[PDB]
């Protein structure tokens, strides 16, 4: 309708009815343009009263429900590059900041270092072996596993036979690095070192 | 039970039927799973025996029907024209 | 369509045709006042006489499923976000706590400490090496094969000539733990662990 | 009422319009209640 208390809509050819206050969320998206009643229109369906938008209704849904909801949220089948294209259409500084940021943290975790591994080196001998990788903690793999040559038992029979080396990957580069200051810290980091 | 009681069993033994038919429809999965896991029986076998031990296991249904189709039985036996349907219906019922 | 025992009820353009005790199944929930008689409404399309109701259909849609059958479900396609925040503004709370649990477990399973993984140890000498890699399970994948030194039988071979050890990713999350309160299997444990 | 040979179906107010045969095809199912007509 021209005028009502709701609102039918018509993107990409289907209709999308919603309430006139989700349109008139923020003042500064295309939409509120679209919503109010002045020159400068002809583009809309001129049978029922619907406003026939030129835009996708696939990027259209999680901006929609940026302003019915108050956040975005993308589907598994669009790309937030998408929904930042159709905010920056719209005009929704606070959802192109948002979505920028979003992006900002994936291309981070994507581009290299999504995860910064840890490693651990276990020592085990033989016959504790089978044992300690089958009871090794869930969550971290196994990465290597090397014999010593020794003078008290070269090859088998050492109670420091075996050096295995096991990691996990950590979320710490999507998140951002994490450290606070702290003076005893540090001379016992020293300690440590000497 | 003096007007033609086997029929007014069978009546009402239809009813039975064609409401539990129905029970049965309502509650198949009361029947599948809960009554398989726990080893129980289904609706259908439940209402034949509550029907069995609330009507025919009761003294004067239980024996006026016995002394009626005995009596019924002998009858046809010395070639006396009665219902044989009534006969079938009270046979079947009891088997 | 009418409103009637069966409710046509417009969820983001969309009609869904529904039954009156499906959404009346719990009172917890934005449906169940719409299910109620209201003088309080107002925003209804009187165009077909349904309810104009604002949210996606797509995250409607395992709000619908679980409220006819007490479970969500989550596709390939559809946020478990998304059908989150359905959940939030219609007010399940169980629903709520069951979809956070979702994506509880699906960033757990892509968490910084995986719940996958497993890894074994077997032991073979080099006669019958090969036979064991070749006729190795299915679902396992070989992660390494070391020799160990050895002062006894020189030459290649010994008793535990060759440990290889394999792995396999997990699914532990839908099957769930075996971690539960059995006092007999507390013993064993502790008496195979001295 | 939809059936005589063929069931017009509203699954969720979807239009199904298919055989009342391949319906029966399972043994036993919450659609072959509805394959035969009843009140």
């Amino acid at each position: 309708g021209s005028v009502s208390k709701w609102v039918r809509l018509n993107v990409g050819g289907t209709y999308f009815l919603t309430t006139r206050q989700t349109l008139c969320r923020d003042p500064k998206s295309f939409l509120y343009r679209l919503c109010q009643a002045d020159p400068d229109l002809d583009s809309d369906k001129d049978e029922t009263g619907a406003y026939l938008i030129d835009r996708d209704p696939t990027y259209f849904g999680p901006v929609l429900n940026y302003l019915r909801h108050g956040k975005l949220v993308i589907n598994k089948d669009l790309a937030e590059e998408g929904v930042l294209e159709e905010a920056e259409f719209y005009n929704i500084t606070s959802l192109i900041k948002l979505v920028k940021d979003k992006i900002r943290e994936r291309d981070s975790k994507t581009s290299q270092v999504p995860v910064k591994h840890v490693y651990r080196v276990l020592q085990c001998q033989e016959e504790e072996l089978t044992q300690m990788v089958s009871t090794m903690s869930d969550g971290w793999k196994f990465e290597q596993l090397v014999s010593i040559g020794s003078s008290y038992n070269y090859g088998n029979e050492d109670q420091a036979e075996f050096l295995c080396v096991v990691s996990k990957e950590l979320h710490n580069t999507p998140y951002g690095t994490a450290s606070e200051p702290s003076e005893k810290a540090k001379i016992l980091q020293e300690r440590g070192s000497r | 039970l003096n007007n033609n009681f086997l029929q007014t069993l069978n009546q009402a033994w239809n009813d039975h039927q064609t409401a539990m038919v129905m029970i049965r429809d309502i509650l198949m999965y009361m029947d599948r799973v809960y009554v398989q896991q726990n080893n129980v029986e289904n609706v259908y076998n439940l209402g034949l025996i509550i029907f069995r031990d609330q009507v025919v296991r009761y003294g004067c249904i239980r024996d006026h029907l016995r002394q009626t189709l005995l009596d019924m039985i002998a009858r046809e036996r010395k070639g006396e024209v009665v219902d044989r349907g009534a006969i079938r219906n009270a046979c079947q019922m009891l088997m």
